[PDB]
């Protein structure tokens, strides 16, 4: 019904993060096809991971995605200080019906 | 050079109507699903509507069902979101997204991948 | 005065089959030598009379 | 495996001598055996391409495999022997596995052809006939030779015989 | 009533084939991919006849052995035919230098 | 050494009946579809009748549908065309054709191929 | 229904010919299985092409068959002056029901 | 082969542009073309892994084929020629046969996917709809876009329309 | 793919520990788990023959794959290395692709066996049972242990239960 | 390491009852069909009963059907044969067999093969 | 439905044996799955041949099984003088239902 995320997170440069996304309901499965989005203020959102594991061509091989337990997880390792943006998660409840998360404001 | 450009928007009094338009260039528009999403000032993204290709169907979020309608013209590469009876909380920046990622094994576009986004259009509903 | 595409010390081979088991030492464009005694490809159906 | 050959169709027919798949008919005019020309011809074309592809891709170049070496060149004799033995090993293994897998594929192809013919006749007849098992349909109406040929040649004309069939099916 | 049955072919063939799931499967028809028979005679190759040495060996033929007269005429041959143990080679005893290489280079001309 | 030989024929008054016979040798006659074809004097060929194997069925042309019957006896390797109520336009040379062309992947004969023909038999209908 | 063919046709020695055979109806396809026959004076017909494009073993590789538009075409290349015969086409309307054409008298 | 493609379903749809397999509905609201995303995605994953398995299974080490020999070394040149020609022949045969067989595996995979989709829809609808050939179903009840979408995602709710379908069927 | 495994039969049974394919019955006397011995035995024979064919078709000859060459023979050494690397590449490619394809073939074989068992039981029960989905049939009569063993072992005797199944079906 | 040990038995008056037990060690007893066989003194082997796994079923010979019941308790690796209404001809040596032969392609046991046998127990019935 | 077996036989060492087993009914086929057993005095029976041809790990490659006509045949070749034991045949009538034979005593 509603998608729960972390209100805010921080990380030092050169460190890994574990930005998580879940339902306000039962377990999140790979059949929900989570997709993450990076948005800086004043810019359109950018797709980073799709179908919980797959990166587009332009996305650096730094953002990894997985399903850890019952919650989807996005991990950033390098943290090159251009990762200071709002990270959103979308979970698909149908063929095209998707619910967006609240947003994790990551500061580096 | 895939690109989506929004159109319409502006100021409309509560209970009014609008027809936001999104025009796409650089890719086969008629083969791509079109999503309309919104972002209120200082608020998270909210998915509103989606339209498939060749009359597959229209999908609406429960927030805007009945009030907002989605349509597309494939002869002009245009997607229309027509809003009727706008409330005052419908003020936001509206984005049109499209699934326009190609694969090597097919000529289709990848599923569950909203990659191509437009810059957005401002909609303010106030007296 | 016969003509053949492959020659073998025991005699030439006049065939277009892909494999042969006459002799590994041959001269010419020859079928590949195998150590198989049978190479039958089913073209028809099981026989259940 | 698709279930037709050595399955719900237990055995073959020695009397059908003009094709691989076909039909036996028992009308009041008589009984008989007719091969399905379309499916058998498609299978013939497929198997002929299969055989021609296995045979015709062995295009070899003029080569002589015999060499003579003396005793002071024994490393050469062994290297030549290794080359020849390795090629023979590769080709023997490849030919054996190729035939083994290709034969299974051919038998599965024939099984698929018989089931598809059965399914086609089933869909054509619909409820005008009943499945009596063993790949046979018992009609609810009278089929003359024209009816049987219509079933065989692919134009059965169901509505022509439906109503009468009902009077036999609901009885 | 009136019935139509669907079935398949069967005959008196005894041909057997081997499959990945079963061995010795009797089938209606099969083809052979293996050649097991030869002519028993030497044939031409690429339309060019071979060179037959008779009782002479390659060394004897190329040195001009006195007992090698019949084989004196040839222009182009596709391969050489030699007896397993020729009895007229180097009549005068001695060593032939690079004999195998010479045999390789005289194989076809 | 495949051969077909036609018997019968000759002079028959209108309204009469004949029984032409084709005898086959050198091939498995019981496994071949048998066609009867006619050629009028100074005129093109006209396909007349056909019979399958193992009681598959009989096929007739509209010219002689109901007048001419076709049968076969495999024990004698013979195919019979019985002609009844012959008119004046039935004067022709009659050929028996057999589809008797072998394949490489099966022991049957090739479909849609009248390869083996007989010398023919003259049938004339006059007073 | 009825098969139409050229009443007559003449070609020069060592030239190509385009003997055509058509329906008095819609298009002619490969499902009609055209078969071509050659008849000389006082002689049984001989099969030259079966199923549109196939030659019997005895037929030299000079006669060829094809489908062209909506017609069945037989072509002769060598024209060895022994081709002065009537050429017939047959079209199969059923499993064994076939209709012969009028025939073409080819003069070299 | 499974009989769906070039079988009981005759030809493809140029209208469906978003996937390999899918539906075409006709209601009062309108007709359309929707691809089945689950089956299409499974097929895409399978075909991608097949292509990747073919491509990435070829691993080589740094080698130089070319060699030069003098006039007194012809057994050398001939042996080098033999190894080169043998490797080329083996690889040519293997590549040709691999592509030839994998094409039949891929086409059979697509045919099976289409047939499985048809069977899934049939088992969902049961006797609420009639089969009219060509892979096409006719509903005994009245369906809107919600019903069509319900059939498409796999949540049909047969009991909801069972009574109305019974009334319309037995009439 | 034939649609049985991971299809209309979703998951496997851990309680059935005596065969690959089998049955799950429920009667007033209780539920159980029994394997189909005929189908499982045929599958075991086929898979055992497949493994034996893969293993035993490699017949080799005594060879030593090592040669030493002095510094004045590098063409010797490079030719030997080329031979060895080519053979290793060919064998690696052949083995890897053979395993990858035989695995799909084996999985499809098991899927076909499950589907064929389902179709066999379907044809024997006919209209005396109702297809309740998931490889399950609910009987329109009462089947004690003997009736269910008759179903499993292949002799159901439909006409014995034909009449009663009518009265309970038209109600 | 595979072993089956029989228990019970002894002397019981006619018309009585017994419960023979077979305990298995060294293998998966819950995965093996268990058979009970008898051998009368100076007589051939007579198969009596069989039990499957996971409630598959029970199979009885016509001689002892109705009188003898067969069960198994897998928590203790035991199989039980309960005999009722004993007659004078039931005195014999009773064996418990099990199919415990393993295969290379699967983890189950071989069908139609009683490979593992026990020493057996004497049962003597007399007035 | 009863199993008939030959009451006794004898064989010389290094001699062939033709032990046989049949039904009092139609032909014995591979679907009856015959299995032979060797029993020495006061000793558990031992499986020698299952499914008409398969031999357990310990059984020497001397015993062989076959289906000869309408009967099941066990052939002993070596006759190593430890074959002085009763030989039984079981034929299966159901999946677990089977009938044992009378037994043949082989005096070596």
């Amino acid at each position: 019904q509603t998608v729960i995320q972390e209100p805010a997170m921080s990380v030092s440069p050169g460190g890994t993060v574990t930005l998580t996304c879940a339902f306000s309901s039962g377990s999140v499965t790979s059949g929900d096809y989570p997709s993450w989005f990076q948005q800086t203020p004043g810019q359109p959102p950018r797709l980073l991971i799709y179908r919980t594991n797959n990166r587009p061509t332009g996305v650096p091989s730094r953002f990894s995605g997985a399903i850890s337990g019952n919650k989807a997880a996005l991990t950033i390792t390098g943290a090159q200080a251009n990762d200071e943006a709002d990270y959103y998660c979308t979970l698909y409840t149908s063929s095209l019906n998707n619910i967006f998360g609240g947003g994790t404001h990551l500061t580096v | 050079e895939e690109k989506l450009v929004e159109s319409g928007g502006g100021l409309v009094q509560p209970g009014g109507s609008l027809r936001l338009g999104c025009v796409g260039s650089g890719f086969t528009f008629s083969s791509a699903y079109i999503n309309w999403v919104r972002q209120a000032p200082g608020k998270g993204l909210e998915w509103l509507a989606a339209i498939r290709t060749s009359g597959g169907g229209t999908y609406y979020a429960d927030s805007v069902k009945g009030r907002f309608t989605i349509s597309r013209d494939d002869s002009q590469n245009t997607a229309y979101l027509q809003m009727n009876s706008l409330r005052t909380e419908d003020t936001a920046r509206y984005y049109c997204a499209a699934g326009a990622m190609t694969m090597v094994v097919a000529s289709f576009f990848q599923y569950y991948a909203m990659d191509l986004w437009g810059p957005g259009v401002e909609v303010v509903v106030s007296s | 005065e016969c003509d053949a595409k492959c020659q073998t010390p025991q005699g030439a081979i006049n065939s277009s089959l892909p494999f042969q088991n006459v002799h590994p030492v041959t001269i010419g464009e020859c079928p590949k030598y195998v150590r198989s005694a049978k190479l039958r490809m089913v073209t028809g159906l099981r026989n259940i009379p | 495996l698709f279930g037709a050959i050595a399955g719900f169709i237990e055995g073959g027919w020695t009397g059908m001598v003009d094709g691989w798949y076909g039909y036996h008919h028992q009308n009041e005019q008589g009984s008989g055996y007719a091969a399905d020309q379309k499916s058998t011809q498609n299978a013939i074309n497929g198997i002929t391409n299969k055989v021609n592809s296995v045979i015709e891709k062995m295009n070899t170049q003029f080569t002589a495999v015999g060499k003579e070496f003396n005793k002071l060149e024994r490393r050469m004799e062994n290297l030549n022997k290794k080359v020849d033995d390795g090629f023979i090993d590769i080709w023997t293994y490849n030919a054996e596995l190729l035939v083994l897998l290709e034969n299974e594929r051919t038998l599965d192809f024939h099984d698929s052809n018989v089931k598809n013919l059965y399914e086609k006749v089933k869909s054509q007849l619909k409820n005008n006939a009943k499945e009596i098992g063993n790949g046979c349909f018992e009609f609810y109406h009278k089929c003359n030779d024209e009816c049987m040929e219509s079933v065989k040649n692919g134009t059965y004309d169901y509505p022509k015989y439906s109503e009468e069939s009902k009077l036999n099916r609901e009885k | 009533a009136d019935t139509i049955c669907i079935g398949y072919h069967a005959n008196n063939s005894t041909d057997t084939v081997d499959t990945v799931l079963e061995k010795n499967v009797t089938v209606t028809h099969s083809v052979n991919l293996l050649e097991d028979s030869h002519n028993g005679k030497l044939c031409l190759l690429k339309g060019i006849a071979p060179l037959q040495l008779g009782n002479c060996s390659v060394a004897g033929w190329i040195l001009g052995n006195p007992e090698c007269e019949l084989l004196i005429s040839r222009e182009s041959w596709s391969y050489i035919v030699e007896k397993p143990n020729p009895e007229n080679g180097t009549c005068y005893p001695g060593h032939f230098a690079d004999y195998e290489e010479l045999r390789e280079q005289l194989s076809s001309v």
